[PDB]
Parts: C-alpha cells; structure tokens; sequence
C-alpha cells in the first residue's frame, strides 16, 4: 500500500482512481466500505 | 435641528441593522438559493437513473 499517491484501486472489486491520504477519525468495527456523500466511495477498508 | 434629526437617524439605522435579524432576507435568498441549486445537483448525481 502506497498513501498519499495518486492510484487505481481494486478494493474488494470497487475499480476507481484517486489519491488517498492519512485520516485520523474513527470507523465502527463493522464499516468497510464508506460513502460520506454524494454516491462516491470516500473511504473503503483494506483487506490486508 | 436638521443637523440632529440626521445625526439620530443614522444611530437608529445602526441599531435597527444589529439586532441580529434586520432586513437582510434579500441579499440572503440569493445565496441560500444558489447553494440549494448546487446541493441538489449533488443529489440527483447521487440517483440511479
């Protein structure tokens, strides 16, 4: 995993591009994937 | 006279524009609507179609 860059992602079969950065809030033990708003993916968990 | 009745209605102008809800409804209606409009193209991205 390379943060901070600019990637495509895979993630658990959600295929899309754009940078990820270094958030410090709190997901529920339960939350993998993230739509804050507006029908995009804003957060996502990583498998690994 | 002329001079205090001017000097008066200038001070009641400022206390009646800093009660927190003088008449400034028109100049915000524009922004509200705008950033409705913007919201709402926001959220009819956000449907299937």
């Amino acid at each position: 995993l390379v943060k901070n860059k600019c990637v495509n992602f895979n993630f658990n079969g959600l295929t899309g591009t754009g940078v990820l950065t270094e958030s410090n809030k709190k997901f529920l033990p339960f939350q993998q994937f993230g739509r804050d708003i507006a029908d995009t993916t804003d957060a996502v968990r990583d498998p690994q | 006279l002329i001079a205090n009745q001017f000097n008066s209605a200038i001070g009641k102008i400022q206390d009646s524009l800093s009660s927190t809800p003088s008449a400034l409804g028109k100049l915000q209606d524009v922004v509200n609507q705008n950033a409705q409009a913007l919201n709402t193209l926001v959220k009819q991205l956000s449907s299937n179609f």
